[PDB]
């Protein structure tokens, strides 16, 4: 609830084990082959699309005024924009595994 | 020595930069890009399991 | 030759281009660069290393 | 076959479901 | 694509001498994502001139 | 984009997330081998 | 000669001459026993099914 | 650890050894999972199987 | 060099059997060779923390 | 960055959006250009500008 | 244009570069 | 014989004796 770091605070976390379990569903050995041959051609793929598909870009703001972001770029099937403002403090770096700041 | 200690050779090589190449051909020479195989209906027509 | 081979239309050998925008994580460095192609002349990109 | 014996049978005729309901859509940044 | 697919390249099982199974040449293919139509065009009746054959 | 915003004193950074098409296509041709394909249309990726 | 013309099952010769790949124009469209059956790798035509473990 | 830098996880198959899971690091799935999530379920129940 | 560079693990003992199958059309051979895990990085992420 | 997956370089028209560069992990283009320069280049002269 | 540009008065075209 | 030689391409690619004797 409070902003505190907690590596100074000394938490930690120690993991014993990692096990990873899945579920198949018990259907027929015909049926599941004559499945598994028809989603294996080329014309039944599967399909996926990322629910926030968008490129993320934080662009730090000192503390006042405004801001001017982006250079060029062919913009098609563009879909729009969602801005919001983040504090510096709370976004971590995600782009390396460790964060010291 | 006149008083030699008997003998046991053993004999090894040592590669230093090469990569071993066991061509995909008939009779194991490069006559081209495309080998002798590989073009063939028996390895371009039909799909094998490598092991 | 004498003809046909060489412009003398003032045009420059080498091109110095700086990056439109840049982004540096601690691991990478990215550059985005656009380079023009003249109107007419032409390259090979054996040329333009980076700097 | 008719992949009728795939489906629950209410009845005689199966509990198949629309014919356009396979594929989905769910997509919005905000 | 149902028009023009890729082909079932068949599996030889030397044991039985017989084929076990098929499954499409996903093998022997070309990319064209970086290519345009013009390019699309070209691949396609390429694909095309395979089956044929 | 010029954003103008009321200021605060703490440093901040802006969100500005570009709504593109994120979408992938998943084949499984023969029995453990799977090819993936990624296309991101507004900002391309490969 | 053999006794019997050794009927059985095919050489590689004859595998690659015959089982050229297939094009499958359209795929997988109608009642499940019009399909295409052994293009599935663990398949018996006798006695219709899938074999097992 | 999620559209990070060298903690990339990999699905590939054994077949080729080609990892199916591609993170730009310009991409935020969590992000992406929890507007899901709230749009999918009644979020306002709360579940213990994932927190 | 126009090839498929496969990376195989091997315990610090014996041997390893590779690959199934593929279609094989215009193949050209195999070129094997050793290398240390220490030594070989990681090809796919950008960043190698081990 | 050659054959990584995340950073990788785009070059294309600039209103084309399609890359036209891929690498796909498999390609070991250093290896490449390491074997192209010692086939067709004498390797025991050094050459300053690319080491 | 005039037959290409002229040759320094007094397989051409291809590489085959392979094998590693 | 052209169908033995190795082709580069369409075209098959194409020093019969040998001349080497001297004392020193």
């Amino acid at each position: 609830t409070l902003g505190n770091d907690l590596r100074v605070d000394g938490a930690t976390v120690n993991i014993t084990s990692v096990n990873l379990y899945a579920s198949f569903f018990p259907m027929s050995h015909n049926t599941a082959s004559t499945l598994e041959a028809m989603l294996r051609n080329d014309t039944n793929d599967q399909s996926f699309n990322d629910y926030l598909s968008a490129a993320n870009m934080l662009y730090p703001i000192p503390p006042n005024a405004t801001q001017l972001p982006i250079p060029s770029r062919n913009w098609a099937a563009f879909r729009g924009w969602s801005l919001t403002r983040l504090k510096q403090r709370e976004t971590p770096a995600l782009g390396s595994p460790f964060d010291p700041y | 020595d006149p008083r030699h200690a008997l003998r046991d050779p053993e004999r090894k090589f040592l590669c230093d930069r090469t990569l071993w190449r066991i061509p995909f051909s008939s009779n194991f020479m490069s006559m081209g890009s495309l080998t002798d195989l590989g073009q063939n209906l028996l390895y371009a027509n039909a799909a094998h399991a490598l092991d | 030759p004498t003809h046909d081979v060489t412009t003398e239309r003032s045009q420059r050998l080498q091109l110095r281009f700086v990056p439109v925008d840049r982004e540096d994580t601690q691991y990478s460095y990215k550059t985005r660069f656009q380079l023009a192609v003249g109107d007419n002349r032409v390259l090979d990109m054996a040329s333009t290393y980076f700097d | 076959y008719n992949y009728a014996a795939l489906a629950p049978r209410q009845g005689s005729r199966p509990m198949l479901s629309q014919w356009s309901g396979i594929g989905t859509h769910e997509m919005h940044g905000g | 694509s149902k028009e023009i697919p890729t082909p079932y390249v068949w599996t030889f099982q030397p044991q039985m001498g017989a084929a076990a199974g098929a499954s499409q040449d996903y093998s022997t293919r070309m990319n064209w994502f970086s290519a345009g139509p013009d390019m699309i065009h070209d691949v396609n009746n390429i694909r095309d001139a395979q089956n044929r054959i | 984009m010029t954003f103008e915003m009321d200021p605060i004193n703490e440093p901040t950074l802006l969100y500005v997330l570009f709504e593109v098409f994120d979408v992938a296509r998943v084949h499984q041709p023969h029995r453990g081998v799977i090819e993936v394909v990624y296309l991101r249309t507004p900002f391309s990726a490969g | 000669l053999p006794s019997r013309p050794r009927h059985g099952g095919i050489g590689s010769r004859q595998f690659v001459e015959e089982f050229v790949p297939a094009v499958y124009l359209n795929p997988y469209s109608g009642p499940p026993d019009s399909y295409p059956d052994q293009f599935i790798r663990h398949y018996n035509v006798y006695s219709n099914s899938v074999s097992g473990y | 650890y999620y559209n990070s830098g060298g903690n990339l996880g990999v699905l590939a198959g054994q077949s080729s050894q080609l990892n199916a899971v591609v993170d730009l690091q310009d991409r935020n799935t969590e992000l992406s999972y929890q507007m899901l999530l709230a749009n999918t379920t009644d979020r306002s129940r709360y579940f213990s199987m994932w927190n």
